[PDB]
Parts: structure tokens; sequence; C-alpha cells
RNA sequence: GGGCGUGUGGCGUAGUCAGCGCGCUCCCUUGCAUGGGAGAGGUCUCCGGUUCGAUUCCGGACUCGUCCGCCA
RNA sequence: GGUUGCGGCCAUAUCUACCAGAAAGCACCGUUUCCCGUCCGAUCAACUGUAGUUAAGCUGGUAAGAGCCUGACCGAGUAGUGUAGUGGGUGACCAUACGCGAAACUCAGGUGCUGCAAUCU
RNA sequence: GAGAACAGAAAUCUCCAGUAGAACAAAAGGGUAAAAGCCCCCUUGAUUUUGAUUUUCAGUGUGAAUACAAACCAUGAAAGU
RNA sequence: AAGCUCGUAUCAGUUUUAUGAGGUAAAGCGAAUGAUUAGAGGUUCCGGGGUCGAAAUGACCUUGACCUAUUCUCAAACUUUAAAUAUGUAAGAAGUCCUUGUUACUUAAUUGAACGUGGACAUUUGAAUGAAGAGCUUUUAGUGGGCCAUUUUUGGUAAGCA
């Protein structure tokens, strides 16, 4: 499956949640008793992935969140052209279909590729939406 | 007393570890080839080692076994580059003997700016008639113990064949 | 000093089986082989069990008891002269013809030798001893080659091809025959009816006498002692195939003496044991010896 | 005695002191340990000291114990 | 949480022994069951297939059925208040003839015998078994068996 | 008392069973602005186990920062 | 009685170090055209039984040998244990009655037996 | 353990000893030496049809497993699996 | 509770005989695994500290490892060995033996497998003791908080504790 189900106390910092049907990645938890008798809620604040907007929800801790699959993977630039990129990868398979990011990281991945570094770039695939979150250059193998 | 105790050469293997895949393997490869006359065969490195840089299985190492009259030259020609002088350290206890040597323009093969310089480890196997009883898949058995070879047998039947002399370390 | 073991890896050392010690069964071919059917309550398994040493070929046929191993029949190589073949009894026609003198002799003593006669003209084709009608089962045995190499041209199956054109019922395939072709996967008759009738030996022969005759009086100076040349072993196979076919009755040999005869000198011949007493006399004059002070 | 005695004292429940009838820290009787010391069928170790059997090889049994063999 | 698996505790029970491991001879393939044999029930650990469950180990019980590399055997299991009949398919690595009953068989067959040669005389054949009778009187003789008197011994250390 | 997190070169940290950037120190280049290249620098908190190999996998220990310890 | 082929039980058969082996049989051994397989006819395949050798394998013997096996009234009726008492003892635990009964240790002996077929001075 | 250029504690090769002290995906325990381990070759039986039996047990279900029958296959020289 | 089919048995909280199975108690560690005390003899291309040494793959002591023969003490999740008490099966008539019928199974084969026909063996008919009747079926009540004593035993310092 896409995404499996978790607990919020089996959640921690730096994991991944489903909130409003977004990728976030927690950035705050705190987990407070409801009333003395009663079992602690926990609240929790994290940031979506792509846009950066800061969601919060709390929930019962008995209560299951749903918890998507974030793979990052690796792949080398060849063309920076209209917005989207060209990777390539492992074994030479080619990759069109990620657009440019748009921020200041693709500004400074925009001016690398400009001045000719090779640049190594860091893709994430998280709920069927994909993008571009940093890049390094190749120390080795030039 | 002695009908068939007399010593032979079972086999001479010759080894080159260039220690890396590539173009190094081919030509000491080649090297090994052209000097036996067959084929060698590569050897997979067994565990990762970062100080030498290996990593497991890229054929690091390449060799060959020759048996019989032609092992024989070929160890006449490596003792002639040695001066028919061997170390007593050079001896094991089973018998067996090797000596390691730089280049092969002393053995003779002349130079190819191409294919470079690789030194050789020789390694001669010492047996006497009837080793077959250990190799053989049925009725396998032991050798027995004064039809062994050992070391003092094989530094005299170095000393009175190929008329050289041990050194005393 | 180096070569030592210990009394508790003495003590804790489990043997082997003996035959495996000694190196000459294979207990898990061996259980394959022997075990039935369970609801096959009492019936013996068969097996032609062919072994190959120097100078001998031997062939038989066992069935297993608790008590131990049971022999119907047995034909060795070397009384292949009664049948007139005196060189080459290791061949891969001799153990053709070993195989073939078998199954003569064991459908004689069972009494199947009327029917089932096998392939009486021999060409090298391959089938086999199919059942006939109305009447018994071809009799059923299963080879028995132990630690011996499976490989294409090795001469257990020759003396598997030969146990099958005598008229047992052998389960086999034709692609370890001599003259299977791998990449076309058929069989080449001529090829093995030339290795039936050694073709294998005599072209050798001739191809080695036309130029080097020192290895022709080294090697085959038998076959000029009795003044045979290349083509006529062809037809003293044939001869001998006939001769098989017409008594394969294993008259034995006459033993030129007794059991007890030869019991005597062997007897004389092998070391005793030492007794008690007599080794209490021995370490007490040791003793005396190197401990009294020599 | 006096020092097993003074030790006694820091033990729990009841602990008695009995002089033995072997020689040392061995296990044969004080006459039996002597009846064998005066043949050479004992040789001394490090504390405690080695026997002689009738079993085993007799070249290894030479070698070590001599005098009593020194018959 | 407990654990109560189909080879929960047999460790002792299923290891093979001291220096007899490695493969079965072959009397084991060799012997011959028949329906209505009594066997006993010995699993051999070397054997994966065809294994009994732990509780019938040491069990006796009536073979009822032969294929091809097995036995089926029936055996009787407690239940509560009640024994039921269980069928069990067993390779016959883990079988063996249970000797008591051919003990027995040989006890009919020469009692069997007895009767048929006393019946030729009808000398009160007595072919019931009987136990450890009572001893009878004996005369024991003193000749070179002169009494030893014995006391207790004092008591001593020891140590 | 219990639970959670924490230690990576000066700092930020990232990580596959030790990387850069900014610091540091040199060298080189060219302003309006610079940039580049070298090095010295890290027992990945510590100690074990596992594993071909562990920052990474696990266990134990230390430090520090948190959160609970309530009804009578 | 020796040896070979196939075995059963699977050390009384194994291991260490020496010694011996008539005959026959195994074995080492000689060869690379053919079938076949290898870096390497070393193993495996094929051919000859010829050129040779009991040096080895194998078999047997030796050793106050290691191990293993058997037995003992050897330890020891000991340890342990089923049953009993309004038995002892503050307790820990221990005696007794009716029964069952070890292991280590010590000592003595032993070191393959045998089935089917073939063959042998 | 004893040897062989660079090559050393650990690279590759050679011999000897080696009852498993290794390995078999994982927890632990069993089992395994001409293998159940390592390497190579060929494959899809990890297939179809419904029954019976074992464990848990009410002798219900579920899961897992055992031995067959009727086909159709794989592999091997074959017994077989 | 209602009975039903039978009339001394296709029984038994028991013993004996024969034959299995087990890994606890005990024992063992100069037996495997693991823990562990002390010396002794050796090994240094093969350790570390000192002292003598130009230095030395030097020397002399000492201390650590490894090996060899010993020595002291142990194991719920160690074991070669291994009880007692409990525990499976058998002690016949639904048995044994002889002869020969069936089959589409099985065998090279009337070879075997299973079920049979006909015939022989009877009150010591196959150990002891006792049987109070033996076997079978339907239906339904209450119950499904337990506690104590001896012995074995777990957690706990212990408990009229769990």
């Amino acid at each position: 499956s896409a995404t499996y189900p978790m607990q919020c106390s089996a959640l921690r910092k730096n994991g991944f949640v489903v909130i409003k049907s977004r990728p976030c990645k927690i950035v705050d938890m705190s987990t407070s008793k409801t009333g003395k008798h009663g079992h602690a809620k926990v609240h929790l604040v994290a940031i979506d992935i792509f846009t950066g907007k800061k969601l919060e929800d709390l929930s019962p801790s008995t209560h299951n969140m749903e918890v998507p699959v974030v793979k990052r993977n690796e792949y080398q630039l060849l063309d920076i052209d209209d917005g989207f990129l060209s990777l390539m990868n492992m074994d030479g398979d080619t990759k069109d279909d990620v657009k440019a990011p748009e921020g200041e990281l693709g500004d400074s991945l925009q001016t690398a590729f400009d001045e000719g570094k090779d640049l190594m770039v860091t893709i994430i695939s998280a709920m069927g939406e994909e993008a571009a979150i940093s890049f390094k250059e190749a120390a080795r193998t030039d | 007393q002695n009908p068939m105790r007399d010593l032979k050469i079972e086999k001479l293997v010759l080894n080159i570890s260039v220690g890396e895949s590539g173009d190094r393997l081919t030509r000491a490869s080649k090297v090994l080839e052209q000097l036996s006359g067959q084929t060698p065969v590569q050897s997979k490195a067994r565990y990762t080692v970062r100080t030498f840089g290996i990593r497991r299985n890229e054929k690091i190492a390449v060799h060959v076994t020759v048996r019989g009259p032609k092992a024989e030259e070929i160890l006449e020609r490596g003792l002639k580059v040695k001066e028919y002088q061997l170390r007593d350290r050079n001896f094991s206890a089973t018998g067996n003997f090797g000596f390691g040597i730089d280049e092969h323009i002393d053995l003779g093969i002349k130079y190819d700016p191409s294919i470079g310089i690789f030194g050789m480890d020789f390694y001669v196997v010492m047996n006497r008639p009837g080793a077959r009883v250990t190799r053989r898949k049925r009725c396998k058995g032991t050798v027995g113990n004064s039809h062994k070879t050992t070391k003092e047998d094989t530094v005299s039947w170095f000393k009175q064949k190929y008329d050289a002399d041990v050194l005393d370390k | 000093q180096k070569d030592a073991k210990s009394s508790a890896y003495s003590s804790r050392f489990q043997t082997p089986f003996r035959r495996r010690r000694e190196g000459k069964t294979d207990y898990y071919q061996r259980k394959r082989l022997v075990t039935q059917h369970k609801a096959k309550y009492n019936t013996p398994k068969y097996r032609l069990v062919v072994r190959f040493t120097n100078k001998d070929i031997i062939c038989q046929i066992i069935s297993s008891t608790i008590t131990g191993d049971v022999v119907l029949a047995a034909a060795y190589s070397h009384e292949l002269p009664r049948y007139g073949i005196t060189h080459g009894l290791t061949n891969w026609a001799a153990a053709y013809a070993t195989g073939l003198l078998i199954a003569r002799r064991t459908l004689q003593k069972l009494g199947l030798d009327e029917t089932y006669k096998g392939v009486e003209e021999v060409e090298g084709e391959y089938e086999l001893t199919e059942a006939v009608e109305d009447g018994p089962r071809p009799f059923k045995v299963f080879l028995d080659i132990g630690l011996q190499r499976t490989t294409t041209g090795a001469r257990v199956f020759g003396a598997l091809k030969g146990a099958s054109d005598g008229g047992l019922y052998v389960p086999h395939s034709e692609n370890r025959f001599p003259g299977w072709d791998f990449e076309t996967e058929e069989i080449d008759p001529e090829l093995l009816r030339s290795y039936i009738f050694g073709g294998h030996v005599s072209q050798y022969m001739e191809e080695l006498a036309d130029d080097d005759e020192e290895r022709f009086s080294e090697l085959f100076k038998g076959y000029l002692a009795d003044d045979i040349d290349a083509d006529s072993l062809e037809d003293i196979y044939t001869s001998a195939h006939e001769a098989i076919r017409a008594d394969p009755a294993f008259k034995p040999t006459e033993k030129k003496f007794t059991k007890e005869q030869y019991a005597a000198e062997s007897k004389k011949y092998r070391q005793t044991k030492l007794s008690k007493e007599e080794r209490a006399a021995r370490v007490a004059a040791k003793i005396a010896a190197l401990a009294g002070q020599q | 005695v006096e020092g097993l005695r003074r030790a006694r004292y820091k033990f729990p429940g009841q602990q008695k002191i009995i002089l033995s009838k072997k020689w040392g820290f061995t296990n044969l009787d004080r006459p039996e340990y002597l009846k064998k010391r005066e043949a050479g069928e004992v040789k001394d170790d490090g504390a405690f000291v080695k026997f002689l059997s009738k079993k085993g090889s007799l070249e290894n049994n030479i070698r070590e114990f001599p005098e009593y063999f020194a018959a | 949480g407990k654990s109560h698996g189909y080879r929960s505790r047999t460790r002792y029970m299923f290891q093979r022994d001291f220096r007899k491991h490695g493969a079965v001879h072959l009397s084991t393939y060799l012997k011959v069951y028949k329906v209505g044999d009594i066997v006993d029930i010995k699993a051999n650990g070397s054997i994966q297939k065809g294994m009994p469950h732990k509780f019938y180990q040491g069990k006796t019980g009536v073979v009822y059925n032969v294929t091809k590399s097995s036995v089926g055997v029936i055996i009787n299991k407690m239940v509560g208040n009640r024994y039921l009949e269980k069928r069990l398919n067993l390779r016959v690595e883990h079988i063996k003839h249970s000797k008591c009953r051919q003990e027995f068989l040989e006890r009919v067959k020469a009692n069997a015998a007895k009767r048929a040669e006393a019946k030729a005389q009808g000398v009160a054949v007595q072919l019931k078994r009987q136990p450890a009778q009572p001893r009878e009187s004996r005369i024991v003789s003193t000749e070179g068996n002169v009494p030893q008197t014995l006391a207790p011994v004092p008591y001593e250390t020891f140590i």
C-alpha cells in the first residue's frame, strides 16, 4: 500500500504523518493529560514537506494516525530546461517528469548548472507527488 | 628401502596478486598465459578490506598451475633467475618449497611498453609416487608416515638435483 | 607434539559406518536404491551392481535382507576367455559382454529365457525390453554404479547396454551413451554400434600401428602374440555374443585344493595375538631391562 | 585450632573444627602417604604432588618417577 | 505471552543421542509392517517429515494402513473422561515392532506345543503362568560355613 | 522514583552494514565584486556484541535537557 | 584361513608410533587416438595389463598406549526417593519403620563379529 | 600450524591437522559432512481435483502441518525425490 | 429422572510378568559448553616493565598471554551417566495352526496383500485379586467467586501474602 497506519504514541519526532491528506514531517510533539482520570492527548505540530506549511492536530494517544511512505532517491542532472529537470538513474534510466524547484534552492541549482558543476539531486516520493529537496556536488568520480 | 621413493615435482603454481581489477589484471593474466602456455585462472576476493581498497569478488589475483616437464623448465628458469640460492626459510615442514621473484625480464620474456612489469610467486609442490591415495574418490586414504615427504628430504633433493646450495638462514 | 589428539576428542568422536570409513559405499544412494514401497511387502528390489577394478569388471544381481545382501547371479570379466575374449578385459565392449552374460545367466536361472530373447540382432538403437502381452513381465533391475562418476561414454553404461540387450528390463535414457550429441538431443546409432563391436580400439590400433611402432609393441603386445589384427576383433565379439547366447551356465573353477588346504598355509602365515601372561612377562622383562639400571 | 575458632564467630549457623586423618591437602592417610613417599612413586609439583599409576606407557612412567623403578 | 507450538518443550525429547547422530541404518527401511502389527512410536529428529507429535512419543499402537513410505497407526488418547481414537500417518523411521507381542506369540506357540505333546498322555498340562511362590523348606549346613559374628562399627570422621 | 530525547572536527548538521558549508591556516587569482585550490583538523558520547563491515543494528553505561509522580 | 564385490550391527571396528605381509586379489602404476572434463589427463573420462612395485594404500601384529566395550559382593545398600508417625529439633534440617535403588571412583578382562557370491598355495 | 615478490595483523596461492568447534534469511532450541553446508547445471510440484488425519480443541472454526488417491509436470543414467 | 438391550461379560483410580518411552532428584567438571582458585614445566621471527648493555629478531630478572600435566569450587535456561514415583502396550475364541478360493491391487512368477471356504485345538482358554450386575440412550437442574492441610514448587525479607 501507499500508506500505513500507526499509533500517536508510537509516532516520534522527525517522522512522517498524514495530516489533512498531506504528507507532513513532525517538528513538535506534546502530550497532556485530558483530566486527572483520563488518558493524555497528543498535540502534533508538523511541516508539509512539499509546501512548507505548518499543520497541527490533536488526538487521543490511543488513536491511530495515517503514515505515508517516503522514498528519497539520488540522481544526476542532465539538463534544466523549461522548469523541468532531466535526471539520470543508476543503470542508465532517465526521467524528465520532475519539475524544477521554484525557490532559492531552484535559483542556486540554476546558477550551479549554469556555471557547470556536476550536481547530485535528491528527489522524494510521497503519496503520488514528486519534488526535489536538495543538491550536492560529487567530490570524486569527476 | 628405495624402489619408488623418488621425489618428483607434483606441480608448479605461479601466483600474481595485482590487488585490483582491470587493465593490470588483464596484463598480468596475459603474462601468465604466455609463460605457461595455458590460460590462467583469476581468483576472487573473500572479504572487503579498506586499507587494501579491495571489496568482495573482483578477481583480484591471477594464478596458473603447470605440471610435468614444462613446469620443471619454468622452475629451471626461476632458479637461474635466483642464481640457484634459496633461503632455508623458503622450505616448509611438509616438504614443499617456494620463492618470489621480481619481473619477467629476468625470465626473458622481453619488455613491451604496454604490458608493464609484474613480479611473480613460484611455488613447487613435491610428492612421491602413490599420492593418488589421497586424491581418488573411492577408498580415499591417508599416506603412511615413512613415505611422506619432509623438509630434510626435499633440501637433500634440492642439493643433489639442480646442483644448488641452500643458505643457512 | 603437533599431531596430537586429546582424550576428550577421542572420547567424543563418533565414527562413521565401516563401509563409509573404507570409502566403498554411498549410504545416501544406498537408501534410495534398496528401500521398497511398503505396500509391496516383502518384494525384493534388484540391483545390477557394476564395479570396475583394474583388470576386472564385476557384475552382480543383488537384493537386500537385514542379515546382509544376497546375490542371485554374478558375472565377472575374467571368465570371458571361456567365451573367446582374451584381451582388453576392461574395455567398453568387455563391459557390454559382461552385461550380456549376466543378463542371459539371470534369465536362464529364472526360467524367463525362452521368452524375452532381448536384442538378438544388435544395431546400437536405444530401446528397452518391453513387456509381452498375456505373459510374465520382464525382469526389472536397477543400476548400482556406486561412487563411479556418471559421464557420457563411461563403461558402466556399456554394462547397462549389454544387460538391456540381453533381455533385462533396466530403466535408462540414452543421453549417457557414446555418440550422444549434446546440441542435437539425439543418439547416433552407428558410433554406439562401433563401440559395441570395439571400433574405438581397432581404429586406434590402425592409427597408431601405421606411424608409431614402438608403442604398438609396448601396448597391444598380446594382440601380436595372439596374432589378433584390427578387423578380426569385430567378429570375435560377434562369436562371443553368440557363445553367451548359447550357454551362460557358469561352470566354476576346480579350485586345485580344498578350503582347509588353503587354510593350513594361510593360518601358518598369519600372525597371532599375544596372550595376557606372556604380555605380563614381556613388560616384566622390559622393566628389568631399561628400568633395571641397564 | 584457635585461628579457626576465632574465624567461626563471623559465620552464621554451627561449624565444627575437625583434625583430619589425611596428610596435608591430599586424600591419602598419614601412614599410607608415608609408605607411598618412602618409594619414589610420588613426585612434587608447585604445591601438590603427582602419583604413580600402574597404567600408561612405560617410557613416560620411566622418564617421570625414576627412583621407584630404581629398585 | 505463552507459547504452545507444535514442537514446544521437545528439546531433550528430539535430541538424537550421544555419538549416534548422522544418517539412519538400513534395518529400519528393510523392516516390514503389516496391518494389525503392534508398534512402538519413538521419533527420529534427523527425519523431519512424517514426525509424530510429542504426545505420542513412547506410545504403542496398532497398524491399520500401509502406504509407500509411511504407516497408519491407531492410538487411544485420554481426552477428559474417555479415550478417543487417533489415526497417525508416520514415516517408518519413527516406529519399530513391539517386542512384548512377539514374546507373547512365542509363548502361544510353545504353549500349543506343550498341549499337543501332553495330549497324547493326559498329564494335567497346567498351562497357566504362576507368579513367584513362597520358597519352601531347605536345610543349610555349616560344613566349611561356620557362622561369623558381626557387630556394629563405632563412629569415625572419615575426611 | 519512572519515561522520553540528547552528544559528529569550533559550529550547523547530514548519513548506506564519516560528507560538506561556515569557522582555522596557507597559497593562487582577479576591480564594481572576488573566487578557487590545498592542507591541519572527527576514538561518530563511551564500552561491548552482532554483522564481511557497523554513525547506521542491538545491549549496557555516562552526561545534559525535558515530561509525569495523581484520587483520597 | 587370506583376498575381492555387495553388505548387517556401526570404535571390541577409532586414533598415535613402529613392525611384518608366501600365494592370489586389490592397489600404486604405463598412455592421451577415441567418449568426456579440467587453468592443469592432478581428480574425472578413455586405452593397455603392457614398462615396474610392495615404498604407500589395504590386512595383520606389537604398546604396564589414548579411547571404546564388558563385569564386579569396587565404591555403596552410599546419594537420592514412594509410603508412616500427636518422631527429634526454636529453626535449619535430621533419625527410625515398610520398600525401591544410582552416578563418579577402584579393580579385572577384552580390542571386531558375521551374511551372500567369487577366488586363492 | 608451516611456507611464497611487492604483501605487513587482515589481499592471493600451497600443504598438513581439523566430529563441525562453521554455515543453513531472521529469535531460540533441535537436525544436518561423498549433506540439509559451498559451487555449478536444468527447471517451476510455490500446479489441478476434492477427501482423510495431527496440533490448539467443544475433538467447532482459523492458522500451520502429515500421508495418500486421480491427473499433468520437473530432474536424474536410475532407484527415486 | 426415565429407562432400554442383555445376564456375569468387548470390565477395574490394583498387583505380577514381558516390553517400551522419559532427562527430573542425584551425580560430573584431571568429559563437551560456560564460570572459577592456586602454584609447576615450557613457548618467544611470538608480549610488557625494569637492570646490565654502543646497539642488537641482545642478555638477566619480573609480569602478562598461549600450550602441557595437575589442583580448589559451581550451573533453572550445562552435560557423558542417570534413579525413585508416576506412564504406553500385551497376557488369546474377534486366538493359533493346516489346506486352498477371490481380485481390476502387487510381483519376474499363485509371488505377496486383504477378506474368505473346509479341518484340528475347550474348561488351567492361557497371570493375581475383585466384581457390588455389564453395556447403551434421551432429557434436564444447579454450578462456572472457592478455601485449608502434608509433600514438590515460583515471586517476595516476610506474611493468617500472591
